[PDB]
């Protein structure tokens, strides 16, 4: 499974 | 940065002149991800080619695996044809049965 | 018996022809097992692999709404960088992650990894103590110092320590009639005179998984590294890969080479000639 959607850069 | 593709024609098991195959033109080392990728019968373009979903490896740079069923015989001739923005014009790659 | 688990994550902005593609593949080893595209006419995560296909409806949904967030976060992380490299808002530019797990033969952490590119170029790291960055230039240090306010590296520490290694550990039990057999190299050597005083030995290996080989040719027991053509490990379409190594030998020369083939799927590394 996927990490949660991560912070914008 | 733009890196131009690495390009390989073959088949999946090695031919057999009248036995269904499947011929591949495997593109790799480029970048960016826009790619025309045409396999060729007798210098004429192939229709109902697939290929992989759109990845990479460590070193960042695409790969992708066009492919299509096939029969090879001593005839016909087979090839992929590669274009890239590194290229200036596209690029065509014979299949060699050794190779 | 060491297995990982990655994502590779390709967002492509293309300024005139629409909102930049996002597309997402998961792996484990050698085995391609989800995809996500944008441009498909319905996107949503989809099996590429047997074993994943049990997943129920919460799997798929999970999988699912994490892509369409990313989507629209790239997005917008495209037009971050646009700005921290001062680029015009005509050239078409790519962002690229990727990270995942590896774990030991006991299903251990043996390390993960999360890495970001831009144009190909390293942007960003984890690194390996998964609580610090290592940003490639002053541009990526203002990502960092954004990641390092919202605490960015505890989340990816938890991620790859727990569900990272439990679903892997899930998925290598799923699929462990594929993913934890290994296929050897059916193996030959084939011999092509170039000219009355030259010919080319080449080394085939065929219908292996994982991708991981190692061909070499010897003469005399010297490896023959800098004389060797090594064509890059390729993909067979049927989940199996190919490789060959070549070495061009004086005519009658021929005894003296050897080809060297060693794979996790071999019960012992092999030494093939040329047999005429």
């Amino acid at each position: 499974v996927q990490q949660e959607s991560s912070f914008v850069m | 940065i733009q890196r131009t593709p690495k390009i390989q024609v073959y088949s999946r098991h090695p031919a057999e002149n009248g036995k269904s195959n499947f011929l591949n033109c495997y593109v790799s080392g480029f970048h960016p991800s826009d790619i025309e990728v045409d396999l060729l019968k007798n210098g004429e373009r192939i229709e109902k080619v697939e290929h992989s979903d759109l990845s990479f490896s460590k070193d960042w740079s695409f790969y992708l695996l066009y492919y299509t069923e096939f029969t090879p015989t001593e005839k016909d001739e087979y090839a992929c044809r590669v274009n890239h923005v590194t290229l200036s014009q596209p690029k065509i790659v014979k299949w060699d049965r050794d190779m | 018996g060491s297995h990982s688990m990655r994502y590779f994550y390709t967002a492509m902005s293309r300024p005139g022809r629409g909102e930049p593609r996002f597309i997402a593949v998961g792996y484990v080893d050698d085995t391609q097992f989800v995809r996500f595209d944008s441009d498909a006419a319905s996107p949503r995560m989809a099996p590429r692999a047997p074993w994943i296909e049990q997943e129920g409806p919460e799997y798929w949904d999970r999988e699912t709404q994490i892509s369409k967030t990313n989507t629209q976060t790239y997005r917008e992380s495209l037009r971050n960088l646009r700005g921290y490299y001062n680029q015009s808002e005509a050239g078409s530019h790519t962002l690229q992650r990727m990270y995942g797990c590896d774990v030991g033969p006991d299903g251990r952490l043996l390390r993960g990894h999360d890495q970001s590119a831009y144009d190909g170029k390293d942007y960003i790291a984890l690194n390996e103590d998964l609580s610090s960055w290592t940003a490639a230039d002053t541009a990526a240090q203002i990502t960092q110092r954004k990641w390092e306010a919202a605490r960015e590296a505890e989340q990816w520490r938890a991620y790859l320590e727990g569900l990272c290694v439990e679903w892997l550990r899930r998925y290598l039990e799923n699929g462990k009639e594929t993913l934890q057999r290994a296929d050897p190299p059916k193996t030959h050597v084939t011999h092509h005179p170039i000219s009355d005083h030259e010919a080319t030995l080449r080394c085939w290996a065929l219908g292996f998984y994982p991708a991981e080989i190692t061909l070499t040719w010897q003469r005399d027991g010297e490896d023959q590294t800098q004389d060797t053509e090594l064509v890059e490990t390729r993909p067979a379409g049927d989940r199996t890969f190919q490789k060959w190594a070549a070495v061009v030998v004086p005519s009658g020369e021929e005894q003296r080479y050897t080809c060297h083939v060693q794979h996790e799927g071999l019960p012992k590394p092999l030494t093939l000639r040329w047999e005429p």
